[PDB]
């Protein structure tokens, strides 16, 4: 199984108060692991942490910090640049973070950051790669891009429980007709973990992907996404409509008919 | 010129498949609305419940923002819930009824 | 200096021509420029940009928003006060290891030398000097269309001739200039053969 | 008289030594100010090279822990950029170049600076400097046209970076002038570039003007040109 | 007359580059055709049209219908194999004394004169060789790269010299000889400076 | 072997008098023919001159008061360019072409052959064609190249515009060789062109195919490299 | 006042009959003087010309026919020259012909083509010029261009009647209430040869030209047109709105009103 | 439609003063369309009126064809009248009802 973390910075101005304000939610899959902003002297990190008496995240206390302080002159050296009135709100998003898997030793490392909504042209070829060599042991390591793998180690051995995990979705199907000659029938998917769920309306031959109506998958405040996708059913039929519901932890396809 | 918002996209419903009787919680959702400056209040029959945490503001790969307000209710088959979001994209707030499925 | 491909490696126009120059990056480039560098003086600047396309007398030229990867500059009712090279340049967005949003390095194309040759232009005659210094008569040729030319200092003892320069005049005709050394300096009578006819410094030369 | 220049326009210094350049600089602001450098090899484009920051803090190019340049920024308002270790491919043009203050860009740059590497001669002793050689107008000209042309021929120099321009020097400014491309002379150079005067300004003194980096002195030449009623 | 005009009157690109030449006349025609000459004078058609679009390798020639007069021609990938100068030209009804529906007369433009020079990549030294024999000398080099160069000669008897002649080889580089009348019955030998290096075509003499 | 075939690539004849230029046909329905005359000047377009009906129409330039070209087609299956009383101005390249369909233009034309007019210096003095003089591969590239050089430059000649070629004479296969351009002696002319020898087929001969309008005979010339024993 | 005589040379194409379709009306200052096509063998010319007894012109039927032989050709060419299947109907629409008027001794002759439709790019530049010819020179030779000045000529003197006529403008106004409470005043213009005529209402000195309604000015079909321009009115300012019906065949401006 | 099509403009008109009772000639005058082809018929109360003449096709400088049909009727203020024209179009034919104001 692959795995990324990702640091999610986000800065905003409004008058000449000097102070601009910030914070930067920092995410292992789809669970946030660390916040920080304005008014915080330490990256307070997530609960369900196995802490073992160790101010050892310094490297990634120290990275976060500055990035926090430079959005002092980063925030400003970008108005100029475009001579925007500095009457009207602004903020500089910036997103770093890598999607290691040892498996093929692979790591990816993200960083882009964007003005008002506009991406900012970087010399990064943004995806890059994370794992240096050369036959030496000096260096300075201090580059959220040479770290973030390891983090990302120490995130997943301290949280394997609740990181390490697939909570498959618990799904059913309800039938809540409609005025106009056509039941309604909505596939639900409750509590699965990955937000990445992808549920499917069918006749046994093929999908109605063309003709569904999809919610952007919600999160629930207990570390679990929900998503539904429903269609209009012929009251007569009403039943040779299967949902086929996939997902990472329930390997056998989930498919759902009504209660009979 | 001409800056490049988004409105926010709004979601209310139960943490859990709602009971009356039995404790839940609200959860309203807003999602997709660029600039971050947004108003969030979720309403009690009518009136804006006394305190509702909300998560850290994150954003998605087209820098769209979203935050998820949710609180302690008690679903009562005859108490009706729904959410307030005010945005700088918006002619009034808007007010979204919370039904027990979708 | 991998990253920056400037259009043609040459051009050339007559008055009134038209053309454009092209030039694309090899990376995401924040705001381009646009330099003009005469013979050899300082670069003077023709436009600078990070998104658009802006248009100054008759030259435009422009970075397309949404690639960040392509500029282009056109030259309309070209004129020969366009001569020289054009450079176009770009830049781009720099992070410290501290995260200081610099942008500090400016990355430079090829270069493009173009060259505006006059209108086609009905045959001129020339006129001809003679410049004088003991032991050095030079050889003006003056105001003449066709570049193709023959200019030959009628001279007994002559001791060294240099090549003859030939500059395009000011009016868009073409002219010339060639020294060489001399014993009968004073004799030293020039003639010039152009467009099949024949010009002799003496035609003029009053007396 | 400036917002940026550089004094000589070309440097002809030892193999295996040192060259420094140099750029006077023109804005006040100076002890915050950011002076760049590019190099330039024959048709090729700028370069960039380094950076000199708001004063100090002296930036410079180590090739592989063995330093190959430096920028300064000193007292006289200016910066330099010393070159050691001297070789032929680090032979060419430098320029210097400023980023407008609060971070705008119509970036500027100088005339730039021609760097020679000049190899051997016994003690290299020999006046190499520009040698005027005045022609006056030719009356049939002035007779038929009612115009006169000037030439200024200037030889035995050896940079082989002169820049001639003929300015009418009862008042400075520029005169469209025309001029022949420098041909090499066995072991020096030679130049020349004419002027065609109008009538109704003939009667003035206009003066050629030449300026090499090995040459007398080390000023610019005064080439004063005549201008007669007959 | 006059009613035509070619885009650049020359243009010189790099091997790999994409470039266009445009020519327009406003007296509506029934086709314009392109064509490349050879240095030995031959006239290669490209393309032919009347309508729209049209492709094949890397030229492309554009002409369209909205008034009938201005067509294009561009170029991509430029290739060693396509310099020569380039025309346009155009061709309409021609009505007879009868009324044969037939074709009026060609007309072209003036010449734009296409020069492609090859792709700049990791040098290499330049292997020359010997070409004399009776009272004439001339050096040779096999694929070298810029066009700078000056071959040298090691001669007894001298006399005054020639200048000499650059082509491009195969393989993508340049080569050339330059002539000589010397003396030296059977000896001779060359001596060639180049980027700061010098070849003596004796270091490659062996027995 | 040919659409339209054009022999004499140059035609050099003294001044104000009548010159001949004419392509050999080589497509039959011969009679229902057009054939447009072509001229191409220095560094100019190509122009109209005239149409043939392929069947002596006779068409002549006339250009008010005067009589200039002439338009024919014998039973030689040919059409001559006739030109009078030459002047100079009315030297350039002449083409003669046609167009394949009844309703267009593949547009056919030929090599074409430019028109020289002479004034006064000679009454033919000499016989002004190319002289050969060969060059031998050199031991120093076979040796360390095991690659070889040969070539054949010519001299004594009038013929402006003589184009030189080879080919495998064994498989006569025109090949691509390389040659210098055209330089000037003391008004006559002299090319020398050469090849790359395909580095392991090096026999005794291949063929250096020259060709002028003032050659000896009037036929291309074939020449070899002959081998050594003496 | 400019005389003239043109030639509408018509063709079309038949999905594969061999042999097409086609036509030659010729006209002269809006007058039809001849006529030609195929499956005749010769010009009816116009009944209105009495010649006499023998026809001594004719070199002008050299002209038309070949051009009827030609036609085909053309359509043949045409077809080829463009990609066009031989399947779809074709037509081939060419005009020649010329104008007259001695003053600055004037004779332009017009030469135009268009296939299905579509100017045909002609080398000649177009309205070109004609009354010249070299001395001691008879152009006896079958082209028609050197034929005009002559031919046209010819056709004015052998039924001047009905070519040097000028029927002017019988004009009248008609009332016609709208339900809707407007009133349309119809201003008539009929029996007038010259076909261009204009007709126009004015309102308080102020033309309604391009308010107005007006129709395509069609053809009596006995020799001579009608055209009406209409306008919408005011129940009652009627008397106030005026009819100007200019043409030259009338000395001064003609001026109706009109209503009940 | 690449082949440049245009569709005719019809006039169907008495050719003097209609007074119903003595003859006069209906006239049906098509022009302004191209596509040579067209099919043009008279009509009365409804059917198919016969023994019509028409004129000789020629063309507008914009290269538009034009034609005119004409029968010997005689006038009565009972019988309606209308043209038949039919031609490469879109729609079904179209017959053009005469009336006294044009
Ligand atoms: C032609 O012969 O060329 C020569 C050489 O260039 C010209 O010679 C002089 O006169 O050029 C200038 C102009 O007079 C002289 O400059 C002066 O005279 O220098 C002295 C200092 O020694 C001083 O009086 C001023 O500084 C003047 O500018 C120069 O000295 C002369 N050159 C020499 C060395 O003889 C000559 O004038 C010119 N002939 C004509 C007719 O133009
Ligand atoms: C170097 O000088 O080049 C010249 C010119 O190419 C060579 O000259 C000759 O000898 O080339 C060949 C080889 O001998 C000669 O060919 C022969 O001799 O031609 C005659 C007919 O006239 C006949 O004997 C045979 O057909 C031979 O093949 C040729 O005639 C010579 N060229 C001339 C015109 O002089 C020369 O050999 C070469 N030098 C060396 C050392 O290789
Ligand atoms: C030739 O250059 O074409 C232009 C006309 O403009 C172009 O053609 C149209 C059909 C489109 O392709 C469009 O992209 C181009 O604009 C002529 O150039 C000049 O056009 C100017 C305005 O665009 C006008 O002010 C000039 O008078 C006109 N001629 C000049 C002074 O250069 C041009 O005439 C055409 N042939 C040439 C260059 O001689
Ligand atoms: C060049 O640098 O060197 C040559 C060779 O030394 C100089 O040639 C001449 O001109 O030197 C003197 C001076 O004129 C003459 O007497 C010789 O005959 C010449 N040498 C030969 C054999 O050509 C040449 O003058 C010099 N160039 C320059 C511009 O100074
Ligand atoms: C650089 O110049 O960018 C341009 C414009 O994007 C590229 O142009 C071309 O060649 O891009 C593709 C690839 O060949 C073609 O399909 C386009 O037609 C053409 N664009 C146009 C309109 O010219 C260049 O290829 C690119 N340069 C390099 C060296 O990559």
């Amino acid at each position: 199984g692959s795995h990324s973390l990702r640091y999610f910075y986000t800065a905003v101005s409004r008058p000449g108060l000097g102070e601009p304000w910030f914070i930067i939610v920092g995410y292992v899959d789809d669970m946030q692991v660390l916040r920080f902003s304005s008014k915080e002297e330490t990256p307070r990190m997530a609960p369900w942490l196995e802490q073992e008496e160790a101010d050892n995240w310094e490297q990634q206390t120290r990275i976060v910090t500055i990035q926090g302080q430079l959005s002092e002159r980063n925030l400003m050296t970008l108005v100029h640049f475009y001579n925007k009135s500095m009457d009207d709100s602004h903020t500089l998003q910036w997103l770093q973070g890598c999607d290691v898997e040892p498996d093929r030793h692979l790591c990816l490392w993200y960083n882009q950051l964007a003005y008002d909504s506009e991406d900012l042209p970087t010399l990064n070829e943004n995806p890059s790669s994370c794992t240096v060599g050369n036959s030496t042991v000096p260096h300075i390591s201090q580059d959220l891009k040479s770290h973030c793998s390891d983090l990302l180690q120490k995130y997943l051995e301290k949280g394997k429980e609740r990181l390490l995990r697939s909570d498959p979705p618990k799904a059913h199907v309800t039938r809540h007709p409609r005025p106009e000659g056509d039941v309604t029938l909505r596939c639900w998917a409750l509590g699965f973990y990955p937000a990445d769920i992808t549920l499917t309306w069918q006749l046994n031959g093929e999908e109605l992907t063309q003709d569904m109506e999809l919610v952007e998958t919600r999160p629930a405040g207990d570390g679990t996404f929900q998503k539904w996708a429903a269609v209009v059913v012929p009251l007569g039929k009403e039943q040779s409509y299967t949902c086929h519901v996939y997902h990472e932890g329930l390997p056998e396809p989930l498919i759902l008919r009504w209660g009979g | 010129a001409d800056p490049i918002q988004r409105t926010p996209k709004i979601q209310v419903y139960s943490r859990h498949p709602a009971e009356n009787g039995k404790s839940n919680f609200l959860n309203c959702y807003v999602s997709g609305f660029h600039p971050s400056d947004i108003e969030v209040d979720l309403l009690k029959n009518g009136e804006r419940i006394e305190k509702v945490e909300h998560s850290d503001l994150s954003f998605s790969k087209d820098w769209s923002f979203y935050l998820l307000y949710y609180t302690e209710f008690t679903p009562t088959e005859k108490d009706e819930y729904a959410c307030r979001v005010n945005h700088v994209t918006l002619s009034q707030p808007k007010i979204v009824k919370w039904d027990r499925d979708m | 200096g991998d990253q920056v491909e400037q259009s043609p490696s040459a051009l050339s126009l007559h008055e009134g021509t038209d053309s454009a120059l092209r030039c694309n990056f090899t990376t995401t480039m924040r705001s381009v420029q646009w330099f003009r560098q005469n013979s050899r003086g300082s670069l003077i600047s023709l436009f600078y940009l990070a998104s658009g396309t802006k248009e100054n007398g008759r030259l435009k030229s422009a970075f397309d928003s949404k690639e960040r990867r392509y500029s282009t500059l056109h030259i309309r009712d070209a004129q020969l006060e366009d001569s020289g090279t054009y450079f176009c340049a770009a830049d781009t967005w720099h992070i410290s290891e501290g995260y200081e949003l610099g942008t500090d390095k400016l990355v430079f194309g090829q270069g493009t030398q173009v060259t505006v040759e006059p209108k086609s232009q009905p045959p001129a005659k020339p006129s001809v000097f003679i410049m004088k210094n003991g032991t050095n008569v030079a050889c003006l040729v003056k105001d003449f269309y066709p570049k193709e030319v023959t200019i030959s200092l009628r001279s007994s003892k002559k001791i060294v001739e240099f090549d003859p320069a030939i500059v395009i005049s000011p009016s868009g005709k073409y002219s010339a200039v060639k020294l060489g050394q001399y014993g009968d300096s004073n004799s030293v009578t020039c003639s010039v053969q152009h467009n099949s006819e024949t010009v002799h410094s003496t035609d003029f030369e009053a007396a | 008289h400036g917002k940026l220049e550089q004094p000589e326009i070309s440097i002809s210094r030892p193999r295996d030594e040192t060259a420094q350049i140099s750029c006077k600089v023109f804005i006040e602001s100076f002890r915050s100010v950011t002076i760049h450098w590019y190099r330039q090899k024959p048709n090729q484009g700028l370069e960039f090279l380094l950076y000199v920051l708001a004063t100090p803090t002296h930036i410079f190019l180590d090739k592989e822990y063995k330093k190959m340049e430096a920028s300064k920024n000193p007292s006289a308002s200016t910066s330099i950029l010393t070159i050691y270790s001297l070789e032929e491919e680090d032979e060419a043009i430098y320029y210097c170049s400023y980023g407008e203050g609060s971070s705008g860009f119509h970036k500027v740059f100088a005339e730039g600076t021609k760097l020679i590497v000049i190899p051997s001669d016994k003690r290299l002793d020999a006046d190499i400097s520009p040698k005027p050689t005045i022609f006056l107008p030719s009356v049939a000209e002035t007779n038929l046209h009612k115009t006169g042309t000037y030439l200024c021929l200037l030889e035995a120099f050896f940079p082989d970076v002169i820049r001639v321009y003929w300015k009418e020097k009862d008042g400075n400014t520029i005169l469209d002038s025309q001029e022949g491309d420098t041909l090499k002379t066995n072991d020096t150079y030679m130049k020349f570039s004419w002027l065609t005067v109008p009538e109704r300004a003939m009667g003035k003194e206009h003066r050629c003007i030449v300026k090499h980096e090995n040459n007398k002195g080390g000023a610019d030449q005064a080439i004063f040109f005549p201008s007669i009623k007959k």
